[PDB]
């Protein structure tokens, strides 16, 4: 029995947890997930890891999820402890809900599932959830919001950020071209879909291979949709007209 | 090797490592020694002490009024079962109001210290003790083993440098019955010192004396009681 | 390397390996003396100040467990912490039971059998998974007179005329055998123990770099403050 | 129902989790906390800064209660656990005490719950050390100091987390009583203390005020950016006229 | 004596292809009043509703786990509640308490999504469903309110007469009954809009 | 090849290597013997005496297990205790459950089978004892069983279990017990354990003696003294040619 | 992966090795053949036959407890192979689970319905690392009032099936061979031709002529649904009628 | 005798971020005889194969293809055992989802349940996941579903795909033999000839083993039926 035991909550001699960085390592494997915060609103891009011909629709979406009325989720790793993940936090928002009668700011949704991820890289010697997380949101406290929460249990809010596969080189693309305080919904869409072509170098960009959705207020109601096929591809031809226009003028 | 670090692990001879090693535990313990007339059981040990200001360590506990044991061994494990003892004889005096027999006691010694021989992650009790009663059928010494086996003996000595004092045992056993109480005693002593080292000798500091009989209930003697004893005792033989 | 064994496995030799090395996790720890004489009991114990900003006065190293018994510890404070809540818990039980003060003797025993409650298998969760890794000092007054008792992880404790802990018990103890005698006196044992411990620290010794207690007959727990340890270190 | 002995003892007499807990705390970012006349004073580093972060969920100094607050370093989860804990307990002790906590009853708290998590069958102890400041209900400014092993101390001044020697070093050298005279002087000697370590001149710091029946204050950008300037043209002037 | 504590009166009718829905807006405590805009009536869809009468504690305590049951369903299943399955999970939710029951008798009343086919139902304290194709009542005044049901209702009404009729019935039930009244608030469910109207009624 | 290390592995060849190993440590215990005749089973126990300290009757292989069962035993003595206690314990839950003796062959089953639960799991051990079980009854007759560490109960005509039991059997193989009363079978058994037991190897010994039959009304009991030394003597006189 | 790759404790606990295989379960197939028996099943038009080797080395051992066909039911019987005590414990659980089914369900449980019962605690066995997979094989025979006589078998793997004819033990190969040759020419048999058939494979992939004391033949029938075990005399006069043709 | 189970994870991360016991058992499931499910129009078709290694084997006694409620159906490729333990698990969660609601569980929500399940055998302490994949057909208010769950816990819809054995052939096949508006019959063709295209030996009504799933239900083919198919190719 304690020869079998890998030990997986244990430290290392340098001070490290191994089971979090492997767990890190699967995240990096993932698929792109893509998050951009705007004045009057905030959506997710993610790559969409199942294409096939023989694949059938999906009926909402394959990795954005709706936590509920006021907030949406995407996740990277493992999609069954991201199933799981989801489920915890639709019943802890349903919970808040019930307790208060208010809708649950969402930091402290992101707060209490980053602690059921640190209760198992803590203790009960079981392998931890290999889902990384991206929120956002609204609430009446702060906003719009997004968020980001790794298998370790950590969490951290970001104007934009990305996690899954190239997740650097995303990253620096968004602190090269985002611009704080001056972001529109048409402009975060933009860039998204930039980033997403920089970032999706092995496939070319096509309406069928990404995913997006956008949070939005409308007359005080939150309103979360995902974007149609048609919608992306006149994105993506925005984005290529752009493109051809900047390399005329150049 | 693999086989020594578990106590449910067989090895490929047929043995159980861990067992003893924790016999082992009890050979590196003070040696006691246990002996019984027709009258009166006897425990003689030998205390020790860590330096010349610790006082040397208690050996002989007190168990219920007829039964009394000596320890050598772990001495956690000796008061865990010196307690399990207790509790079973305050049990048997408050269901039957009369003194548990100690055959019964010792049986059920055995069947505790079983249990942990064969679980996983569990240990032996690395104590032995010589256990010293007096019922219905007189005096009784016992003897019991980390391996959960007991042994009825007419004499006994275990600890550190046991042999001596079990071959001097095994010489005077013909005489140990008839002997009176102050003859068994002084037996018991000799034999104890038998265990000593050669510039060591048996004095009021080290020696503690545990006696039972038919109208003597379980007493002991530590200080200034042993020397009417000790008073007596002949040279060492060599 | 330290997970192919169980906490409960003997050695060939007949030890348990988690209890020798709590006992050798024990000489890392700082040096307490106790000293038991006829009008009295006194402990000493090192303080082992690292930083100037490290207040001494933040470290306890003698404790009371009550107002006729103290405490002090060797190796791992924070590991004693709970044995000294067990003592205090054990003698205020036995003050609402009996209406009286528990011995040393007692306490000490209430103590040790704290000392091998540890294991893996068949335990609750929440248990101790390894031995304490300090060993305490318990010198009080009770109606045999003051007496001075010492424990080690292993659960095995011994009452003692004189005894140190730490990491130069070694060399104190042999400095502790010459001086004592039992017609000591207190104010001696005192001057003796703070001899000692000056002979043993790597520091030098001063008023807030050791602590000082004393109980005595008609006397409760007594920890020497600032102006009474400058005093007994006038002389030296 | 995990019952490993995670924790346990060395040939040595080492108990190795708790060592390469302590190795954890020591990759984490410096804080730095002096205790003032009538003031308390947290800093803490911030090791990047990615320019898209938002800066109010990433503080890592933080209120226990009204009078309390501390700062950390080590691993953000296990902190982030220890406070929800400490701050439930704070709370409790209002319930059954009718008083608010000193500081040295929840670094007391703290220490024992992580010496707890030392000893206990199937987890490893808290990769976290503490930086527990506040004041007393006399008035008195009281710092403490935790660590995994559940060993607390107070403290005049004091730094954890990586680049801690030099920084203690530097508050020894440094910590007198001409120098923490004010408010001021208090919080010029932290800015200090954390600059050597930090880079950028004062870009990568996180400073938070405590003083007596106040709330816990965090300081703007602006602010710090003034003590820096501050520091600059005393260090300037000394050097002018020294040398 | 417990469901009469509070008072309140609930009452679900049936149209041609619309449902109607109507409750009394009392609070109050044995015979004293406290507010007269107390809410029964609680959305579970685009066209589904709920009436609670009885304890006014069980009321609201019923609506929000039905809320919070409603949420995680509509979240796992990506689509709205059918009114059948709705009361089948009201008769689970008060079943699960069969020997510590709330005292609530819920009253449901939709539209079928897909069909907009008019459903009504009711359901006693434990959660026994009974699904009748006129009309439903709950309360303290049953008796008033099924003489004017059974006298008034007629089938295939369109919404104007659905809305006289359970109007009239909820008007003339709460006027014989002490401990209900003070307002009443009926809701129309057609398939394309949902109509909110607060009568004008009694109020001693 | 770390195969051996628990009993909830397998070889590759298909062995339980734990179990073996526990059946090991019973064939190096004192060898005791089992014969049923056609009115009861006798038993007898070559008691190997370590110390000339420990009482006689110390360390008594022989138990009574219920009040018509008798139980002989090889190996691990606390191993066999323990096993002697469940037995009882069956037979007690069995007489207060259906109200009569517990037939022999039930309680072998039943004590075969708590012995075969110790064999499955990494968490306990096998046990180190094989025992013998043996009983009379006027409606069930006399019936002898065997059970050995891996948990296997069969019934027997004669047994033996322990360091010489090839030999041991081959001396019992010589006796037509079917025919024969019990009287007779006490010195058979006395002559069997004198004949297989070793004088150089083993120092000394006792000859513990145990029957149930008609002859003590269908109860275990230790042989009389009388019987004992008859048997003894004619071993002896046996023994020599 | 490679055809003997093994990686981690795969062959010490019931986990995939690198090509999805597991070891443990293999390894209680191998100690069913550890035993050194083999016992073979015939199913008639009418009737259900299972023939088992018998094996009493010592005469001092009582034959009458040296039996490994066992009744679970009135009308169920089993026949085991592999480790005895296993076996027995085998017997014992598939006992309880016939009893509770009749006293939960108010009728008899059908053959198929038990072998899938003691193949569920198996595959239990074979799923967790905690315990070991018992080594033995069980082959239930009876009778059921729709499709007639049955015979199933389960395995330590948790596989359990039906069949016309089948063995088990350390000569399984050669008398299934047998058994495919009998059936493929698969003329009617009657409750005498299937005693023969089992007979006579047993004793060709033997190859020795068999005593009454050196079987153990246990049968059901349409006509007599209870479980039965021949008596010597009955397995007498079938080796004679089988010896003189 | 112990029943404390073991309480650590089997299942854990590689250097590399994988769960290799996941591969092992996804080995183990491609090791397995080919199984087929083609959605169709009207209708879904699940085909696997069953060929007895002997001729003793009753063909009759035990099934593949087995249904779990009236119409949701169940095939696997992979390990027999864990197939029957999780057909169990996924009849008792339909039968409960039918208990709470009062009509039948729509087929995402039983693949949603049975993942769930999955997963917790990967991640749960002592146990070993399953070696099976399922496939899975259902008709929910005149709408044909396919799902294909995996040893992991995830879960895929379909139009058309291949397990076990050769599923990389069969995976080709039917992208280049399906096509949307198919109906059920050219449906069961289809799945015939995709099982034909890694069958050896002759195959017979006997041989494979075929269910299909519509608005009558989910029901498995008889044999007649199937011979009657296989003729007609």
């Amino acid at each position: 029995s304690r020869r079998y035991d890998s030990r997986t909550t244990i430290f290392s001699p340098e001070g490290r947890l191994y089971q979090v960085e492997y767990a890190m390592e699967a995240i990096g494997h993932a698929g792109t997930c893509l998050g951009i915060l705007a004045n009057d609103g905030v959506l997710l891009a993610a790559e969409r890891r199942n294409i096939h011909k023989l694949l059938d629709e999906v009926f909402f979406s394959e990795k954005i999820y709706k936590l509920n009325e006021d907030m949406a989720c995407s996740v990277a790793g493992i999609t069954s402890d991201a199933n799981v993940l989801t489920n915890e936090l639709r019943l802890i928002a349903q919970r808040y809900l019930l307790q208060y009668q208010e809708p649950i700011p969402c930091e402290q949704l992101v707060t209490a599932l980053c602690d059921i991820k640190q209760a198992y890289t803590q203790f009960g010697g079981k392998r931890p959830f290999g889902v990384s997380l991206l929120y956002i949101g609204w609430d009446k406290h702060y906003g719009f919001q997004l968020y980001q929460s790794d298998p370790s249990g950590n969490y951290g809010g970001w104007k934009a950020t990305c996690i899954g596969n190239n997740s650097a080189a995303a990253v620096s693309m968004l602190k090269q071209d985002y611009k704080e305080g001056e972001m529109t919904l048409k402009s975060a869409l933009a860039l998204a879909i930039k980033v997403l072509n920089k970032t999706m170098d092995v496939s070319k960009l096509s309406a069928e291979k990404v995913e997006i959705a956008t949070l939005t207020r409308e007359n005080g109601k939150t309103v979360i949709r995902v974007l149609k096929q048609k919608e992306v591809e006149q994105l993506i031809k925005k984005h290529e007209e752009e493109e051809a226009k900047a390399e005329r003028e150049k | 090797n693999q086989y020594d670090n578990d106590v449910t692990v067989w090895s490929p001879q047929g043995r159980i490592h861990q067992i003893e090693y924790a016999m082992e535990a009890v050979k590196q313990g003070s040696a006691t020694v246990g002996l019984k007339s027709k009258t009166h059981a006897v425990l003689v040990a030998l205390k020790r002490a860590q330096s010349e200001l610790a006082a040397h360590q208690k050996k002989i506990l007190h168990v219920d009024n007829h039964i009394g044991i000596s320890i050598a061994g772990l001495t956690a494990d000796a008061r865990l079962l010196c307690n399990f003892m207790r509790q079973e004889c305050l049990d048997s005096r408050f269901v039957f109001d009369r003194p548990l027999p100690v055959s019964r006691l010792v049986s059920l010694i055995g069947s505790k210290t079983q249990i942990p021989t064969q679980r996983y992650g569990r240990r032996p009790y690395g104590v032995g003790l010589l256990i010293a009663g007096y019922d219905d059928m007189g005096p009784h010494i016992f003897q019991t083993c980390p391996s959960a086996n007991y042994f009825d003996c007419r004499a006994m000595s275990i600890g550190a440098r046991s042999q001596s004092a079990r071959t001097y045992l095994e010489r005077h056993m013909s005489e140990f019955m008839e002997c009176n109480l102050n003859e068994l005693v002084k037996h018991g002593l000799r034999a104890l010192r038998e265990t000593l080292p050669a510039e060591q000798d048996l004095t009021t500091k080290n020696v503690s004396i545990g006696i039972v009989g038919k109208d003597l209930e379980f007493t002991i003697y530590d200080d200034d009681d042993v020397s009417p004893f000790l008073e007596g005792l002949e040279e060492r033989p060599q | 390397s330290e997970y192919d064994r169980g906490v409960n496995t003997f050695s060939p030799e007949g030890r348990l390996f988690q209890v020798e090395y709590a006992i050798e996790a024990i000489k890392l720890g700082s040096t307490a003396i106790g000293i038991q004489t006829s009008e009295g009991v006194c402990l000493a114990v090192e303080k082992r100040i690292t930083s100037p900003l490290m207040e001494p006065s933040s470290i306890e190293k003698i404790v009371e467990i009550d107002a006729h018994i103290g405490c002090a510890m060797s190796g791992l404070i924070a590991d004693a912490k709970t044995l000294i809540d067990k003592a205090r818990v054990e003698t205020q039980n036995h003050w609402f039971t009996y209406n009286e003060t528990m011995t040393v003797e007692s306490v000490t025993q209430a103590v040790s059998n704290l000392a091998l409650q540890f294991g893996e298998e068949d335990a609750d969760p929440g248990a101790m998974s390894r031995p304490f890794g300090v060993a305490l000092l318990f010198g009080g007054v009770d109606e045999k007179g003051p007496q001075l008792f010492h424990m080690d992880p292993s659960g095995t404790f011994v009452q003692c005329d004189a005894r140190a802990i730490g990491s130069a018990s070694e060399g104190a103890q042999s400095s502790l055998q010459e001086v004592y005698h039992k017609s000591m006196t207190l104010k001696e044992a005192i001057k003796s123990s703070l001899i000692i411990l000056k002979q043993v620290m790597e520091e030098k010794l001063n008023a807030t770099n050791i602590e000082l207690a004393t109980v005595q007959p008609g006397q409760n727990f007594h920890m020497f403050t600032k102006e009474e340890l400058e005093e007994v270190i006038k002389d030296i | 129902s995990y019952d490993r002995a995670i924790t346990v003892f060395s040939p040595d007499g080492h108990l190795f989790q708790v060592e390469y807990a302590q190795e954890a705390v020591k990759k984490g970012s410096t804080a730095v906390g002096v205790r003032g006349k009538d003031i308390v004073v947290l800093g803490v580093e911030k090791k990047s800064v990615a320019k898209l972060q938002d800066e109010r969920t990433v503080r890592k100094i933080c209120a226990l209660d009204d009078n309390v607050c501390m700062a950390f370093a080590g691993l953000t989860a296990d902190a982030r656990i220890v406070i929800n804990r400490a701050r439930v307990e704070c709370q409790s002790h209002r319930l059954t005490v009718e008083d608010p906590v000193t500081v040295e009853y929840i670094t007391r708290y703290i220490a024992s719950l992580k010496q707890r998590y030392t000893q206990s069958n199937g987890r490893r102890p808290f990769g976290i050390s503490a930086l527990i400041v506040g004041f007393d209900f006399d008035g008195t400014p009281r710092l403490y100091q935790t660590d995994p092993s559940g060993t607390y101390h107070a403290w005049k001044a004091n730094a954890i987390g990586r680049g801690a020697k030099s920084v203690r070093e530097f508050l020894e050298k440094n910590y007198t009583d001409e120098a923490i005279e004010t408010d001021d002087l208090t919080i010029k000697l932290v800015i200090k203390a954390l600059l050597e370590v930090v880079q950028s001149g004062g870009k990568n710091i996180e400073l938070a005020v405590m003083r007596r029946d106040q709330p816990l204050k965090i300081l703007n950008p602006e602010e710090i950016e003034k003590y820096v300037a501050e520091i600059e043209k005393e260090k300037e002037e000394n050097e002018k006229k020294k040398q | 004596s417990i469901m009469s504590y509070n008072g309140g009166a609930v009452m679900a009718m049936k149209g041609k292809n619309c449902v109607a829905i109507a409750a009394d807006r009392r609070f109050g405590i044995q015979a004293q009043m406290v507010t007269t805009d107390f809410q029964k009536i609680f959305p579970m869809g685009d066209r589904l509703y709920i009436g609670l009468a009885g304890l006014a504690t069980d009321v609201q305590t019923v609506a929000q786990r039905l809320k919070f049951r409603l949420n995680l369903y509509e979240l796992k299943e990506g689509r709205q509640i059918k009114p059948y399955t709705l009361m089948s999970m009201v008769a689970n939710l008060l079943y699960e308490k069969r020997f510590g029951p709330y005292y609530t008798e819920p009253v449901i009343a939709g539209l079928d999504p897909k069909t907009f086919k008019p459903f009504i139902c009711s359901l006693d304290l434990i959660g026994c469903p009974m699904v009748t194709d006129d009309f439903v009542v709950s309360g303290t005044c049953t008796e008033q309110m099924y003489g004017m049901c059974e006298s008034l209702w007629e089938p295939n009404m369109d919404p104007e007469h659905l809305f006289e009729t359970i109007s009239q019935a909820m008007l003339n039930a709460v006027d014989r009954d002490a401990v209900s009244g003070m307002g009443v608030i009926v809701h129309i469910i057609e398939k394309d809009k949902i109509t909110t109207r607060t009568l004008k009624a009694r109020m001693d | 090849t770390g195969y051996d290390l628990s009993a909830s592995t397998f070889s590759p060849d298909g062995r339980v290597f734990q179990v073996e190993y526990a059946m090991k440590a019973v064939e190096n215990s004192s060898t005791a013997i089992g014969i049923r005749c056609k009115d009861g089973v006798v038993f007898g126990v070559e008691k190997l005496v370590l110390s000339k300290l420990y009482e006689e009757g110390s360390n008594k292989r022989l138990f009574n297990v219920d009040r018509h069962v008798g139980m002989a035993v090889a190996g691990l003595l606390a191993d066999a205790r323990s096993l002697a206690d469940i037995a009882r314990e069956e037979a007690s839950n069995f007489r207060s459950n259906f109200g009569y003796n517990i037939p022999l062959k039930h309680l072998a089953d039943r004590v075969a089978m708590y012995v075969h639960a110790y064999t499955l799991y990494s968490a306990v051990r096998p046990f180190g004892c094989s025992f013998m079980l043996g009983s009379y009854s006027v409606n069930d007759g006399a019936q002898l069983y065997m059970i050995d560490p891996s948990g296997v109960s069969y019934g027997y005509w004669g047994c033996a279990i322990g360091k010489a039991r090839q030999a041991a059997k081959t001396e019992i193989e010589k006796l037509q017990m079917k025919e024969m009363t019990c009287r007779d079978v006490v010195k058979e058994v006395a002559k069997i354990i004198y004949i297989v037991h070793d004088e150089v190897k083993d120092k000394a010994f006792e000859l513990e003696l145990s029957w149930v039959g008609e002859i003590t009304n269908g109860r275990h009991e230790i042989v009389p003294k009388d019987v004992r030394e008859e048997a003894e003597k004619y071993a002896k006189e046996s023994l020599k040619e | 992966m490679s055809r003997g790759s093994s990686a981690g404790f795969d062959r010490h606990i019931t986990i995939f090795s690198p090509e999805g295989r597991l070891y443990q379960v293999e390894y209680a197939f191998k100690a069913i053949n550890q035993g050194g028996l083999t016992s073979v099943a015939v199913r008639g038009k009418d009737c259900a036959v299972i023939v088992t080797q018998k094996k009493v080395p010592d005469k001092l051992l009582d034959s009458s407890t040296v039996t490994h066909l066992f009744k679970i039911t009135e009308n169920i019987g089993c026949v085991m192979t592999g480790m005895t005590a296993d076996s027995r414990s085998q017997v014992q659980r598939a006992r309880y689970e016939a009893a509770n089914w009749k006293y939960k369900y108010g009728y008899e449980i059908p053959v198929d319905m038990l072998c899938k019962r003691i193949a569920d605690i198996s595959q239990v066995y074979t799923q967790n690392a905690e315990m070991r997979p018992l080594g033995c094989c069980m082959i239930l025979i009876g009778i059921d009032e729709e499709q007639g006589p049955q015979v199933y078998k389960c395995d330590p793997a948790g596989y359990y099936c039906g069949f016309k004819a089948t063995a088990a033990g350390v000569k399984q190969t050669e008398s299934t061979s047998f058994l495919e040759k009998k059936v493929k020419k698969k003329f009617d048999w009657t409750f005498e031709q299937t005693v023969e058939t089992a007979i006579t494979c047993l004793s060709t992939v033997l190859s020795i002529d068999f005593k009454p004391s050196e079987i153990e033949v246990g049968v059901v029938t349409v006509e007599n649904p209870k479980f039965r075990i021949l008596t010597e005399a009955e397995i007498d006069a079938h080796l004679v009628a089988l010896a003189e043709r | 005798m112990a029943e404390r189970g073991y309480s650590f994870s089997l299942t854990t991360f590689s250097p590399s971020g994988k769960l290799v016991q996941i591969e092992y058992a996804l080995a183990a499931v491609a090791g397995g005889a080919p199984s087929v499910g083609i959605k169709a129009a009207n209708g879904v078709v699940l085909a696997t194969e069953k060929k007895q290694k002997s001729i003793l084997y009753d063909e009759r006694s035990v099934h593949k293809v087995e249904p779990i409620t009236k119409h949701i159906g169940l095939v696997y490729s992979g390990m027999g055992p864990d197939y029957r333990v999780l057909v169990h698990r996924a009849r008792k969660l339909a039968q409960q989802y039918y208990l709470v609601y009062q009509e039948p569980i729509p087929t995402a929500q039983l693949v949603q349940r049975v993942a769930s399940v999955m997963q917790e055998y990967t991640q749960s302490g002592g146990v070993r996941p399953f070696g099976v994949s399922l496939l899975i057909c259902g008709w929910n208010e005149g709408r044909p579903y396919l799902f294909q769950s995996d040893p992991s816990g995830a879960y895929f819809a379909w139009k058309a795909t291949a397990m076990g054995k050769n599923y990389v052939n069969g995976k080709t096949f039917l992208e280049k033999r399906y096509n949307e508006d198919l109906e059920l019959e050219d449906a069961i063709h289809t799945a015939i000839l995709t099982l034909k295209e890694s069958f050896e030996g002759q195959m017979t009504e006997d041989n494979i083993e075929v269910g299909i799933c519509n608005e009558a239900g989910f029901r498995r083919l008889t044999p007649t039926e199937v011979k009657d198919y296989l003729a007609a190719i």
